[PDB]
RNA sequence: UGUGGACCCGCCCCUUGGGGUGUGUCCAAAGGGCUUUGCCCGCUUCCGGAUGGGCCCGCGUCCCAUCAGCUAGUUGGUGGGGUAAUGGCCCACCAAGGCGACGACGGGUAGCCGGUCUGAGAGGAUGGCCGGCCACAGGGGCACUGAGACACGGGCCCCACUCCUACGGGAGGCAGCAGUUAGGAAUCUUCCGCAAUGGGCGCAAGCCUGACGGAGCGACGCCGCUUGGAGGAAGAAGCCCUUCGGGGUGUAAACUCCUGAACCCGGGACGAAACCCCCGACGAGGGGACUGACGGUACCGGGGUAAUAGCGCCGGCCAACUCCGUGCCAGCAGCCGCGGUAAUACGGAGGGCGCGAGCGUUACCCGGAUUCACUGGGCGUAAAGGGCGUGUAGGCGGCCUGGGGCGUCCCAUGUGAAAG
């Protein structure tokens, strides 16, 4: 068993990128689901969708990196340079609306999750909500 | 404590031509003329590449030295400049500039600062009418220091205001040598002032 | 440690041990001599340091230093402590306060006169 | 307001008090966590309605004795001993720490 | 030395007397009266009682029993007495008793 | 009693008092009731006396003893003119 | 006398002893002054306000687990005592309980707070002055009187100590101001005034007020100010260094002129207008009267003299170097390190850097020290994985739906004194 759905899924991903996949599967789950939106969205990633595997429900997140660049070491920049998980089991995490941490002097994102649902830094900071600070990515 | 000792020998250490004497300092004979090393036994001797820090404190020197105030005070004005809106430099300049024994070495009631000092501290100044006797007194936008009535009638101050007559003064400033008036217009932006400093080393010196 | 572990045992103030029981770690303490022996250096050193045993007022007898070209330190001699060590004699952890009681001041010093306690020279 | 708490019926084995062992959740001071934390009251039962495993409401009320102010007010769910278990066994190890033989 | 606070010294010896004597008198009533009714005397005890009463709401006049406290006096009497005569008394004299 | 009267916070040699209700037991500079105004003896300000006629009648309403100076202050602001 | 209120009981409304009502019982008082036949100052009972306070509750509040079990008034009942009042607060009787690793009990240390200092902050440290609360008034116990005390300048007893002792027996308590003495590295005047603010009492006049308002002493702190200004040699003398030509101190001085701290003379405060008194009603309102400790002080005006400088440092860190003396000596030394012969490091000197009525030292606190790491650390070989396992408490939990809404989030509102 997991002890941390989200943080696997946030790490399959980090993981995934740094040998340039295509696309990367994690199991499936609502909330899962609902972060991917977000980073699609956000466009951190060309998308997801959802597949099966051995009758089991994933994710096909489909990744996205840069362009070829010049030089030794050809290989593309990240699109996501960052994703690290914050509010963990054994350590919760709460932001109030006036606390919302602003990532990378905006450059960035934090995904919290709120009663009105999972937001970014700036959907909820604008519809005037916190909650659980879930995860940061840049 | 206002130092009270030559002053000449700042200038030579400071390697820059710090006007802190007035005249003389304006003709051929500034002893920066003919000793433009610092003063001493290894005065002429070859440098040796001063420390990143020395390059600070110097310049500190410099820019306290001439308008010749304490340590004391000046930090205590840079530190009030530390906590006003704006660029530190602007407001630190614009601060020291604001001291009304310097504000009468401007309008010209005086050939230096030091004597300006003095001028102050005899009530040979006035400030919208009242007089004021500390060299220390901050002058605000609008006011006017003029010269004390019962002393338009000294020789240093005939030919130190007969002088200014065609003289052209600061832009934030402005002069009457009619009835030997002044106005502290506004306060000098950085660009007015065209000090032989780089604050912006100070600010750092303080900053340690 | 796990957060778990600091909720559990949390971190753990360490506190700072005094280099100087002059008790009351008070500025100076005073006392009165015992020994005036001299002392021998640590290794890399070599000279007669000069060293007094000091039975100090709060109850305790140390070894204090005799800074200065010469002194004038005895048997019963009533001295202020300061505090100070001398790296070269271990054990010797405290300075005497010149001119202060029967510690005289180093005389004829031009220099540092603020410490060896010594006048202003009358220079006619 | 006279403060009303919510906990479970430990002990009846008094004349007219029963003990409530009530929790209560909140973050660390410093570490965020969200920690759990418990403390008993001693409510006051005068028809002696309330037993073992009855979770109560707790009332802020006037002084009954020592150790007593608070009266229970009245039930919330019962049967669940479940819960008094816990609190039990807490203290079935807590009597094997010390001289007594390691005998546990 | 010297000091005419002493004057407050020699007062409070007077009243510390008076207010002690007053007292006394209540509580050596009060019992009477309990006994009386205790032994279900119908009559004569409801009587004192209410002399009792009386010597107590006269305490609070000024200030030895003063407050409630003259009222606490008062209610454990009344109360006494009622509960002692719950042996076969009939209030008679119907001092400080409702029918 | 309750009451209405100054309260010394100028600084040596410049008084500048608080005409304020205070219990009367409590200290001269003590913590009080409620502020009521300000009083500066030395008029250095065209505005040396502020009182609040409302609130001061309030309090004299309710039991508050003035102080004879602060009685003196309250009427120089109106507090007890009915005309 | 009974407006009323107290108590028993009943009923009603409330709902832990709140409010109302009925019968019964119980309970009031003080007089004084005149502008004397009615005003004033008081008095009594009751309801309410206002202010102050008691008691109770949730949560928070240092170190050691080399302190792990503690408790019998202990925990809870019933009845009583007691109090303004709840309560083992106390008591009689009954029940057998209560508390602890979410650290009981024990040991150590400590008055708490607003705040203060320091830190980018998180945090660390701290609680002096001023304000709030609490506790104590030589040590221990106790109650009396009172609206209130278990009462710093009230009382009683025991104890320790000191003065009186016609030896039986007494009298005392500065942690109130000032002062003395002792301890210590160290902490002030046996001050002036009640003028002002505040307090007690008095109808008032007024009295009392070491609360307070002032002065005094101490660079102890902070701020302001001074010891001068301008001109003055391709540069005195002296001291210094010298590749002996020179180079340095230095425009510094001398010296000319100018302003003129100190100090002298004249004037001279604000803080004070109320209380009081007269008119008016002892009201609103108007009129007058007395009242400054600081102080002849501040401040104003006139006159008027060039009129204190010091301390630290100059090997790197760290701003500033030469000569001489000394020779592992004498000595320096925060750390690294300097001295056994040509020491930028000792001592002196000339010179120089720093700061300046101060400068340096010692001690102590935060910082730098992400060097206890929450922000913000680590454990193969640097300090660090438990010799291994079983599993107790505890920490932690996969995918979908529903209820609840404790955590969490949001809104409004109350609170968050003053000082800072
Ligand atoms: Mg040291
Ligand atoms: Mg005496
Ligand atoms: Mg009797
Ligand atoms: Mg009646
Ligand atoms: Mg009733
Ligand atoms: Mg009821
Ligand atoms: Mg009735
Ligand atoms: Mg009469
Ligand atoms: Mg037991
Ligand atoms: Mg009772
Ligand atoms: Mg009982
Ligand atoms: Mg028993
Ligand atoms: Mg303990
Ligand atoms: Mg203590
Ligand atoms: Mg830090
Ligand atoms: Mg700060
Ligand atoms: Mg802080
Ligand atoms: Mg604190
Ligand atoms: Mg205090
Ligand atoms: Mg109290
Ligand atoms: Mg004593
Ligand atoms: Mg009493
Ligand atoms: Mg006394
Ligand atoms: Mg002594
Ligand atoms: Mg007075
Ligand atoms: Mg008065
Ligand atoms: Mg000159
Ligand atoms: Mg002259
Ligand atoms: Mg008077
Ligand atoms: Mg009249
Ligand atoms: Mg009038
Ligand atoms: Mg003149
Ligand atoms: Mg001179
Ligand atoms: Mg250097
Ligand atoms: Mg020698
Ligand atoms: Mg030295
Ligand atoms: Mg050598
Ligand atoms: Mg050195
Ligand atoms: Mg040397
Ligand atoms: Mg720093
Ligand atoms: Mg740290
Ligand atoms: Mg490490
Ligand atoms: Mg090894
Ligand atoms: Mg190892
Ligand atoms: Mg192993
Ligand atoms: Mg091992
Ligand atoms: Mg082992
Ligand atoms: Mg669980
Ligand atoms: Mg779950
Ligand atoms: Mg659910
Ligand atoms: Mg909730
Ligand atoms: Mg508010
Ligand atoms: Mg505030
Ligand atoms: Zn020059």
């Amino acid at each position: 068993m997991l002890t941390d759905p989200i943080a696997d899924m946030l790490t399959r991903i980090r993981n995934a990128t740094r040998v340039y996949k295509e696309s990367t599967d994690v199991p499936a789950s609502r909330f899962k689901e609902e972060i991917l939106r977000i980073l699609a969205r956000e466009g951190f990633i060309k998308g997801y969708e959802r597949v099966d595997v051995d009758g089991k429900p994933y994710l096909r997140v489909y990744l996205k990196y840069g362009p070829r660049r010049q030089g030794p070491d050809p290989r593309p920049e990240q699109v996501i340079h960052h994703i690290r998980r914050i509010s963990k089991p054994g350590r919760r995490v709460y932001v109030g609306v006036k606390e919302i941490p602003r990532v990378r002097r905006g450059l960035g994102i934090a995904i919290l999750s709120t009663s009105k649902g999972v937001l970014t830094d700036r959907e909820a900071r604008k519809l005037g909500v916190g909650g659980e600070l879930i995860c940061e990515v840049w | 404590g206002r130092y009270i000792g030559p002053v000449c020998r700042l200038c030579r250490r400071e390697g820059v031509k710090l006007y802190l004497k007035g005249e003389r300092c304006y003709s051929p004979k500034c002893a920066m003329e003919r000793r433009p090393y610092p003063p001493g036994q290894h005065g002429q001797k070859r440098a040796r590449r001063p420390s990143d820090y020395a390059v600070r404190l110097r310049e500190k020197q410099k820019l306290r030295r001439i308008y010749g105030i304490s340590e004391r005070q000046f930090r205590n004005l840079f530190e009030e400049a530390s906590k006003k809106k704006g660029v530190t430099g602007s407001v630190f300049l614009g601060l020291l500039e604001s001291r009304l024994d310097n504000v009468v070495y401007r309008l010209g009631f005086a050939v230096s600062r030091r004597q300006a000092r003095q001028l102050v501290r005899h009530g040979h100044i006035t400030v919208n009418g009242r007089r004021v006797d500390l060299p220390s007194y901050r002058v605000r936008p609008g006011d006017e220091i003029a010269v004390a009535e019962k002393s338009r009638n000294l020789e240093l101050i005939r030919q130190n205001l007969e002088a200014m007559k065609g003289r052209k003064v600061g832009p934030w400033l402005s002069l009457d040598v009619e009835g030997m008036k002044g106005k502290f217009l506004r306060l000098p932006d950085r660009e007015d002032l065209a000090l032989p400093v780089n604050e912006q080393l100070v600010i750092e010196f303080y900053s340690r | 440690p796990t957060i778990n572990q600091l909720v559990r045992k949390g971190r753990e103030k360490v506190r700072k041990k005094s280099k100087v029981p002059a008790l009351k770690g008070a500025p100076f303490r005073r006392g009165v001599c015992t020994v005036v022996r001299t002392v021998t250096p640590k290794k890399p050193n070599s000279a007669l340091r000069k060293v007094a045993k000091v039975r100090l007022t709060s109850g305790y007898e140390v070894t204090a230093y005799i800074p200065g070209e010469g002194h004038n330190l005895q048997e019963h001699s009533v001295v202020l402590i300061r505090g100070g060590r001398v790296k070269d004699l271990p054990g010797v952890r405290y300075h005497i306060v010149r001119g202060v009681y029967d510690a005289a001041g180093v005389k004829d010093r031009k220099k540092s006169r603020s410490k060896y306690g010594t006048k202003k020279p009358k220079e006619a | 307001p006279k403060k009303v708490l919510t906990g479970v019926v430990v002990s009846d084995k008094m004349q007219k008090t029963v003990t409530v062992l009530v929790e209560r959740q909140f973050p660390h001071p410093l570490y965020g966590k969200v920690i759990k934390r418990s403390k008993k009251y001693l409510a006051h039962d005068p028809e002696e309605k309330y037993k073992l495993g009855d979770v109560v409401e707790i009332i802020e009320s006037r002084p009954i004795s020592k150790r007593k102010r608070f009266r229970v007010l009245r039930l919330v769910e019962s049967g669940r001993m479940d819960l008094v278990e816990k609190y039990l066994i807490r203290r079935q190890n807590y009597q094997s720490l010390s001289k007594r033989g390691g005998k546990a | 030395r010297n000091l005419s606070a002493l004057k407050r010294h020699r007062q409070s010896l007077k009243r510390r007397l008076r207010n002690k004597a007053k007292k006394s008198a209540i509580k050596t009533l009060s019992k009477k009266a309990v006994q009386l009714a205790q032994e279900g005397k119908a009559e004569e005890a409801l009587k004192i009682m209410r002399k009792a009463e009386s010597l107590i709401d006269k305490a609070a006049k000024g200030s030895t029993l003063h407050k409630n406290a003259a009222a606490r006096r008062k209610s454990r009497l009344m109360r006494k007495v009622r509960q002692l005569l719950e042996a076969a008394g009939a209030p008679l004299i119907g001092g400080g008793l409702s029918a | 009693m309750v009451k209405i009267r100054l309260a010394r916070f100028g600084s040596k040699h410049n008084p500048h008092y608080r005409i304020v209700v205070t219990d009367a037991r409590r200290k001269r500079d003590g913590k009080y009731i409620e502020k009521i105004g300000y009083y500066d003896p030395r008029k250095t300000t065209p505005d040396w006396l502020k009182v609040d006629v409302e609130r001061a009648r309030y309090w004299l309403s309710v039991g508050a003893q003035p102080t004879d100076t602060a009685r003196r202050l309250l009427r120089q602001a109106g507090v007890f003119r009915q005309e």
